């Protein structure tokens, strides 16, 4: 709750995209998921 | 503007001649690859 | 196919198993359609400039273009008058180009000097009366009157800048008069310390039959954008579509993107929409009202996964950040590869 | 009339002189501009248009150089001011505006006219195609023409208790006239100060005539004293605009709530 202020986006499927990391993405500036999710961290 | 007469692709490319829109496209592609090498440098020396 | 690719994009004939990134994938434009403002008349060019006397070479008149359908090819045709040296256009272009407030002025000159007074170069009249800017948008037009606009009976016709002290300020006439001053103070009537009136010193005889033609000179000034334009030229407009991928020319706005309806609380004198970025999602109809949105294709990133040359030559392929429904493979009609 | 001269007092701007500079529609953004804007808390003219000595023409018309742009505002409580005359010399031989309100036309006449002395209207019309018009006599050479409905769409008639809080920027640059306006209801009745809060003027309309102008002049209408020509109390205010540096918020309706300068 602390950090999730900043965060990737936690969607990354472009359904939502019709407003900052579309923005970047209509660039052709992409991001991509890390390998290892949350839950496995934690596990 | 990287010292061209428009940012803009259509309005350079309808508004000038080929023979200085050649260079005109060339300014811009320097300066934006100028950007690209600074920032993935960048990106380098924080991975660091 | 993926394993060619992967090989062409490897620089070998052999590829080890591991995942790799080979190329991007794009929506090209199923159509294009164009809307522009419907104009009815026809802009006036020769009954504005092609007429008799034109303006004194120190009090230049401005005419206005606003409101009509502008044709250039009509003064690419039309007869000698030749020159048209566009600074920052491409000559052909301008009937595709819709302009935005057009002034017209007239110009009257000796002739002998038109190369250095030329436009974009310092000159005896660019230095005395009229400047210009570094790159003025317009361009200029000298008609080289050869026989009958020349008169062959009048001594004074039109006057000439004789003399004038320094450059006027930008855009301004010459409409200074009275006498010369001399060094010690200005004389008085000529004979005092030869008063020389900075002007009326035209005089071309008809048997000055070597000194110079009459030059009559036309410059236009326009790209704004930022107002909704006035004189647009003459091309076609058609029918537009929506959700679509489509390479739309709103008001010369060229570009591609899938054109949705817009919910922006647009103000009446808005016409553009824009973004954090500098792009403009937003577009107002240059004909009956209508605020659309404005948003590109899909597109994304192409990885390939192999096992191993040796091991197999199956391969399977994955697509970057985009929904399976949305770009499948049997959408292959304007897809890339 | 031998009225005698009056001192000119000012008065603190607040937070005024915000217009839209582009035409360009945006939202939630924080953006920042460069155009020329009233710095915030700068000195204003407050003329006031009261009755000269209980009924004596005053010469509340001052021939004011343009320079590069104007505030003018009123809190007036009706109708009393109509007329921003523009022109180099004020004479039969310069080209000149005005901006007249005579029935429910602007009437944009672009031409050269005599000018009097002292200038006024009637608020009142006259009885049986007034007189009105005196403002000028000699009409010479014209050249642009503008008809449409009126520049004030501000209606005294629902009640009293209520002022207008008119606001005006007249703005000429390299041949163009751009009008900025915008009204709201005042609630104290006291004209000493404007109100500290934030405003918009949006744009009305572009006039694109290039005539060069180095002074305005406004108008008055005075029907009747009901000993001169007189008529109820009055208040606009005056000021000069310069190049600036602005940031400016726009909001999820895309309207700028308020703007901050970088010079202050
Ligand atoms: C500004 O107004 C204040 C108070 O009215 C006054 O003291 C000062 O002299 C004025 N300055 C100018 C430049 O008008
Ligand atoms: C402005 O935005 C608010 C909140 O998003 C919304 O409720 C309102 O309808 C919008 N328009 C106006 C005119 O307030």
């Amino acid at each position: 709750n602390k950090v999730t202020l900043a965060d990737a986006g936690f969607i990354k499927q472009y359904g939502d995209c019709l407003d900052l990391i579309c923005a970047q993405k209509f660039k052709g500036l992409t991001v991509l998921p890390p390998l290892l999710t949350d839950e496995m961290i934690a596990q | 503007k990287f010292g061209a007469i428009s940012s803009v692709l259509n309005d350079i490319f309808s508004r000038l001649d080929p023979p200085e829109a050649e260079v005109q496209i060339d300014r811009l592609i320097t300066g934006r690859l100028q950007s690209l090498q600074t920032y993935v440098t960048q990106q380098l020396i924080r991975a660091a | 196919d993926p394993l060619s690719e992967t090989k062409c994009t490897l620089k070998s004939f052999t590829v080890e198993k591991g995942i790799y990134q080979t190329s991007n994938f794009r929506v090209q434009p199923t159509e294009s359609i164009v809307r522009f403002p419907n104009i009815t008349n026809l802009c006036p060019f020769d009954e504005v400039f092609n007429a008799t006397r034109f303006a004194s070479v120190y009090a230049w008149n401005r005419k206005r273009i606003s409101n009509c359908v502008a044709d250039y090819s009509v003064l690419y045709n039309l007869a000698p008058f030749f020159t048209f040296k566009c600074y920052g256009v491409s000559p052909t272009k301008l009937n595709d180009l819709c302009f935005t407030n057009v002034y017209a002025d007239s110009f009257v000159i000796r002739g002998d000097e038109v190369r250095q007074i030329a436009p974009g170069q310092t000159g005896n009249i660019a230095d005395y009366n009229y400047k210009l800017p570094d790159d003025f948008t317009g361009c200029v037009i000298a008609w080289n009157s050869n026989k009958l606009d020349s008169k062959v009976s009048g001594n004074y016709n039109y006057l000439y800048r004789l003399f004038r002290k320094s450059n006027l300020k930008p855009f301004e006439r010459d409409i200074s008069t009275e006498i010369y001053q001399a060094g010690n103070k200005p004389c008085n009537g000529v004979a005092g310390f030869n008063c020389y009136f900075p002007l009326k010193s035209y005089s071309f005889r008809p048997t000055y039959g070597v000194g110079h033609q009459p030059y009559r000179v036309v410059v236009l000034s326009f790209e704004l954008l930022h107002a909704p334009a006035t004189v647009c030229g003459p091309k076609k407009s058609t029918n537009l579509v929506k959700n679509k991928c489509v390479n739309f020319n709103f008001n010369g706005l060229k570009g591609t993107g899938v054109l949705t309806e817009s919910n922006k609380k647009f103000l009446p004198f808005q016409q553009f929409g824009r973004d954090i970025a500098d792009t403009t999602d937003a577009v107002r109809d240059p004909q009956t009202l209508e605020i659309l949105d404005i948003t590109p294709c899909s597109f994304g990133g192409v990885s390939v996964i192999t096992p191993g040359t040796n091991t197999s030559n199956q391969v399977a392929v994955l697509y970057q950040g985009v929904n399976c429904t949305e770009v499948p493979v049997a959408i292959h009609a304007d897809q890339l590869t | 009339t031998t009225r005698t001269q009056l001192p000119p007092a000012y008065t603190n701007s607040f937070t005024r002189g915000v217009y839209y500079p582009d035409k360009v529609f945006r939202s939630s953004v924080l953006h920042s501009t460069q155009d020329l804007f009233l710095p915030f808390f700068s000195n204003v003219t407050w003329f006031h248009v009261i009755s000269g000595t209980n009924g004596t023409k005053r010469f509340d018309n001052p021939v004011l150089p343009f320079n590069d742009g104007v505030y003018f505002a009123s809190i007036e409580k009706s109708n009393i001011i109509r007329g921003w005359i523009f022109g180099t010399t004020l004479d039969s031989k310069t080209q000149s505006l005005l901006i007249v309100n005579n029935a429910t036309n602007v009437v944009i006449k672009v031409c050269e006219f005599q000018f009097c002395n002292d200038p006024f209207l009637d608020h009142k019309n006259n009885k049986s195609m007034e007189s009105e018009f005196r403002v000028y006599s000699s009409a010479n050479n014209c050249t642009f023409e503008y008809v449409s409905q009126p520049f004030l769409m501000d209606l005294e008639g629902k009640q009293g208790n209520f002022k207008n809080l008119r606001e005006f920027v007249f703005k000429n640059i390299d041949g163009y006239f751009k009008i900025y306006s915008k009204h709201t209801p005042i609630i104290v009745r006291e004209p000493e100060d404007l109100p500290q809060g934030f405003s918009a003027l949006e744009p009305l309309v572009d006039l694109p005539i290039g005539i060069n102008i180095t002074r305005f002049q406004t108008l008055l209408a005075l029907h009747r004293s009901y000993s001169g020509w007189t008529a109820g109390a009055a208040a606009y205010y005056v000021g000069y605009l310069q190049p600036r540096t602005f940031l400016l918020k726009y909001n999820e309706n895309g309207t700028i709530t308020d703007a901050v300068d970088c010079a202050l």
